[PDB]
């Protein structure tokens, strides 16, 4: 009927704020440490959890997070460990979402994770390097696992292209990326009523607040990261912070 | 033709090999490299132009050999040399990159940038990229600036920037990691010359056309020198640019054998190998969905070759479809097998071949014995071993 | 058919006149294989079979013929003139020396030889010889001066590779005159057995002629070529020349044609001021040198001067006698260029061609800037590009900065 | 008229013995030395002098030679020094004949040369890589100047070129090279009386007596100048040594 994260952006709509949207990769600085600072995460008041699964060629992701998911991988971390922590992360009261390359999906079976991550408690799939043109199986896995899929726009995407990837996803579009962000949010707005998460390497409370002006989503995860590698105080320091951000 | 790829760049139906597995954020530079293609492919102007550069600046067409000296080494058998190794820069790169650097101009483009792991590549489009006044940036492993020295000097002094990879395995695949990251931010103005029959679409099925010219010659060449089409055409394969270029010609002609060999390493009971065939599986790689060294869960496994063009663990989906297909067979070539064509073919011939080029003869050695006395037996012979003599000469004791 | 006669010199080896340029300065000890290599050689050269054979190692081996590339963004620099490069860089082994070791390798096969000697400077004769040694299975012996095998290290374990013994040589210069003397050593010692192959178009007959010959290839194939893509014949021929093998190449079938200007560029070094260059006809003078009588640097009392040059090519006191006579006919100019300019234009093909041109073809290619611009806009300028600059990329990368 | 050397060989022959011919390179280890140690050879019983012009490329040269000539060069050894060795020579009651390679000659003037060396006293030439083919100068040189001209042939001479070299040379042949020797001497006097001279490798008196069974001079080089090198009195005693291994009786 809806989707799964639709309440979650409906409860801050009426809350007159955006949703903080953060990101943590699996097994960094080790299985146990990560999952203890990903429900961190949600008593520091994150909306939604992007649990990230470590990628051996990850070429979208920044330095701070490509040396983070380096370091999991060095530690020996599985896929299986990011739908352990998605259960820990739903039993703790959380909402999770994991953001992956798709080549892990495609080994472990598309139709499997999807069963998999749903009955752990997940709420959708983040596919970075997934476009709806090669989308079939996940498109099918989405529906019948009842999960969301969130796509990502691009400011250099075209009219038609951005059309067809904000059809194509349920729950919220990945805005990625001057002006660039609130224009992109404009153009996909102007073609539907989707919710829209921003992410813009988000430092500071101030920046959450410029985001959550236009966008329903903001996004944080290197600087996450950061304060995660400086210690686990540190994240609850910066995420209470940036929990205030959203509301103004 | 018969064997393209639906407009998404699948090969196989079903099967789904090829494909774009890439951001949303390349979709518009990747759809606009394509439609300049479609568009150029069919002018005559362009046309004009390549197969002119191609005369007159390349070098071709490169001539077909039989190394007589070479038959009693390999089971009394024809061996014919597709002497690509005589092409300007010394491999068969230069053809897929004269096509792609004149399609940057003609897109507008003003930078160009392109991988590289033997360095041929690199200097193939740093020599164009001088005959056509554009900027270039060459991005390098560090491991391969190191072992092919020869090659990051020539590329400087065509006037091409080349930047030091040492994130990964500071190879090949290390190398189009960082490419992709420098196309995906500036790709209004770049154009990714990219150097294999790998990618997304429309790569693998564009840097095939630019290489088809090497089959094409091969099949006249070969029935005028011999009176009947070869038993077996035989390549290296890392990407699959120079096998996939010699293969095609012969795709429908059905006694000729296709053999693909790709490297071992130490073997490839050792974990150090790039043999993506014999030991890989199905995936998404680099932009297609292909074969490729990967673990239980997916990530890529390092490959390691002593020849750095086919240090690589992936493959060009083509290749992948016509294996499933049972057209091409791909088989095993060691760093040892590899080393030992290398000093055959300079003893017998006078010949120093490419690394990689040594592992196709190091198989046409072991097919000639299978197929026995009189077989001919075309190998494409993709460069020359100028940028390996060092390691050859270490190889050898020669110091 | 068969080429001709008519520029050819007397059964002596003299070029103009009995007493004349060319001859047989040698000691009795070589006067029996050089009249066996010299009666071999006539017999073989209008032998069809023979020339089948050198004609089918050309094509499906050496890769000929070589293209004609007009360098279009050279214009500028050369007046506005047109240049156009004999591609003789794209052959086999990277040099127009593959031409001429072909026809001796098969000669030397025909003659029952087992061993060949050479001698080397650049590399590229060497390279070659090793090359048709181990494709024809014979023995190779190549001596190279010892400062060249510093500098041109990079053919020294290509000789290696394909089999073939290199020799330093540490007597005088350590360069390319010394490494003919030592190479002129072996062959008095083994006569027997060993044939010489003869890298540039000097020595006694036959070798002026016989080099000549080989090498006559580029300019047949170019005469044709520059027709086709200009429409008429150029307006200069120009090479560099060492001992004058790639140059008389070029040079031969435009010979009667009198409105085709040849000009020849020699290394002048840091100078021909300076007393350390090479340029043979700017600084020389007749002498009988390596069994030719010719030009060569020598003092007041004809001791031989040593030379100088970037180029290890090119660093050569001597010339072959073919273009002393050419020279004194008037038919052909010969004109210094010094290191700084033929580094100029090897830096400047980079930039421009996307072109690594040998350091010895860089000689040319800077002459015929300057002979752009004295002839001006629209003419035709035929460059032999001798050879590629594989060999010279390490001194190139230090001359251009781009070491430390 | 006969040749300038024709009396020493007649001399020899007489007195039942093979003439011993002495080169040393002018110039080494310097000029006054090399003069002095060829005036040593004329007093130790040399009968002919041959007075080396160094050369800055001799293909002929072995390793001792190359060396001492490379010396004298760095030395700044001339042309004209080997002439006046010449004089000093014919001073001593010596016999003085040039070898020297073509280019130095040419350099100075074939003419001119053979003039200024008659007039030095010299008696002849030795012309190592002037092959009679090329010697049109410097036959006319020789008839006008009344020097001897001494080609040289080797053991692979065929047997037209070693017929021509031996009808060109005046005073006598150089036979430049085991059985092979003996052979080569024999094949020229199967053609001609003119004397023969004969190059060895010579350093001991026992290899000069076995030479002059059959030749009509022993020629002796490289330890000449190795002598040398170890001084003036160890020439004197080697020089007498082969003196007495060139006497049969
Ligand atoms: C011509 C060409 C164009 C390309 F964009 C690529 C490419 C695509 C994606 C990636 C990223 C992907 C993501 N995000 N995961 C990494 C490894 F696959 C790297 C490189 C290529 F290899 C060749
Ligand atoms: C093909 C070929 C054949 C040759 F015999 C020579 C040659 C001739 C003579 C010398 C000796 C000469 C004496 N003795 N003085 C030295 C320098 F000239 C060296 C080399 C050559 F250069 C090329
Ligand atoms: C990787 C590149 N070399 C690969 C290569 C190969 C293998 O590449 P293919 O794309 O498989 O043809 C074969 N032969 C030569 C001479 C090569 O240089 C390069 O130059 O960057
Ligand atoms: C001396 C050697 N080569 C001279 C040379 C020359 C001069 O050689 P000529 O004999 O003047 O043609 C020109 N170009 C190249 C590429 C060369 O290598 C050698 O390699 O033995
Ligand atoms: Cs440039
Ligand atoms: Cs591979
Ligand atoms: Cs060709
Ligand atoms: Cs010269
Ligand atoms: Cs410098």
């Amino acid at each position: 009927e809806a989707s799964r994260l639709g309440p979650v952006f409906d409860s801050c709509r009426a809350n007159n704020r955006a949703a903080l949207i953060g990101y943590l990769p699996t097994g960094y600085p080790d299985v146990p440490a990560s999952v203890a600072a990903m429900t961190a995460l949600v008593e520091s008041g994150c909306d939604i959890i992007e649990v990230g699964v470590p990628y051996s060629d990850p070429g979208m992701d920044g330095p701070t997070i490509a040396r983070a998911t380096e370091a999991a991988l060095r530690g020996g971390v599985r896929v299986r460990d990011t739908l352990a922590a998605v259960e820990a992360i739903s039993i703790a009261g959380g909402r999770a979402v994991v953001m992956t390359y798709w080549n892990p999906v495609l080994r472990y079976g598309v139709d499997a994770f999807a069963r998999d991550l749903a009955a752990a408690g997940g709420l959708g799939l983040i596919t970075p390097d997934l476009i709806p043109d090669e989308a079939q199986q996940w498109l099918a896995a989405s529906e019948e696992h009842r999960l969301d899929r969130i796509f990502l726009v691009a400011p250099s995407s075209t009219p038609e292209r951005l059309a067809a990837t904000v059809e194509a996803s349920r729950g919220f579009v990945y805005a990625a990326s001057s002006q660039a962000a609130p224009e992109l949010v404009g153009r996909v707005k102007a073609v539907s009523d989707i919710p829209v998460g921003v992410g813009l390497g988000v430092r500071s409370r101030a920046q959450a607040a410029q985001i959550a002006q236009y966008a329903d989503g903001v996004i944080v995860g290197s600087a996450l990261v950061t304060a995660l590698t400086e210690g686990l105080p540190r994240l609850r320091a910066l995420t209470g912070e940036l929990a205030a951000g959203v509301r103004l | 033709t018969s064997h393209d790829p639906d407009s998404g760049g699948h090969f196989g139906g079903p099967s789904g090999w090829g494909g774009r597995y890439v951001p949303e954020a390349l979709m518009a530079v990747i759809e606009e490299v394509t439609a300049a293609y479609q568009k150029e492919r069919v002018s005559q102007d362009f046309l004009d132009d390549l197969d002119r550069l191609q005369a007159n600046y390349a070098g071709r067409p490169s001539p077909l050999y039989e190394a007589t000296r070479l038959s009693q080494h390999a089971g009394s058998a024809r061996i014919f040399l597709k002497r690509e190794d005589l092409n300007h820069t010394g491999s068969h790169k230069i053809n897929n990159v004269l096509g792609q650097a004149l399609l940057a101009r003609r897109m507008g483009k003003t930078r160009v940038i392109a991988e590289t792991g033997a360095g041929q590549h690199g200097v193939a489009t740093a020599t164009a990229c001088a005959l056509l006044g554009l900027d270039c940036v060459i991005y390098m492993g560090g491991i391969d600036t190191a072992r092919q020295a020869l090659n990051v000097a020539r590329m400087r002094l065509l006037g091409a920037e080349v930047v030091a990879v040492q994130t990964g395995s500071k190879t090949l695949k290390d190398a189009i990691n960082e490419a992709f990251r420098d196309w995906v931010a500036n790709a209004d103005n770049t154009y990714y010359c990219f150097g294999t029959a790998a990618g997304p679409h429309p790569f693998p099925t564009m840097v095939r056309d630019f290489q088809r010219i090497i089959g094409m010659e091969a099949r006249v060449q070969i029935q005028g020198q011999a009176g009947r089409l070869p038993d077996a055409v035989v390549a290296c394969v890392g990407g699959g640019s120079n096998a996939i270029g010699i293969f095609h010609a012969f795709l429908d002609d059905p006694g000729v054998r296709l053999v693909g060999f790709e490297a071992a390493g130490d073997g490839v009971e050792t974990g150090r190998h790039a043999a993506t065939f014999t030991a890989g599986s199905p995936g998404a790689f680099h932009g297609s969905f292909s074969y490729l060294l990967q673990d239980e869960d997916g990530q890529t496994i390092e490959s390691h070759s002593i020849s750095a063009g086919l240090d690589y663990p992936g493959v060009g989906p083509e290749h992948a479809w016509l294996k499933e297909a049972g057209r091409v067979d791909y088989r095993p070539i060691t760093d040892s097998e590899a080393m030992d064509a290398f000093g055959l073919l300079c003893r017998m011939e006078g010949i120093i071949p490419a690394i990689e080029s040594a592992h196709a003869v190091a198989g046409a050695l072991k097919l000639g014995v299978e197929l026995g006395r009189g077989a001919v037996i075309v190998v494409n012979l993709s460069g020359r071993g100028d940028k390996d003599v060092e390691t050859a000469a270490k190889w050898f004791g020669l110091l």
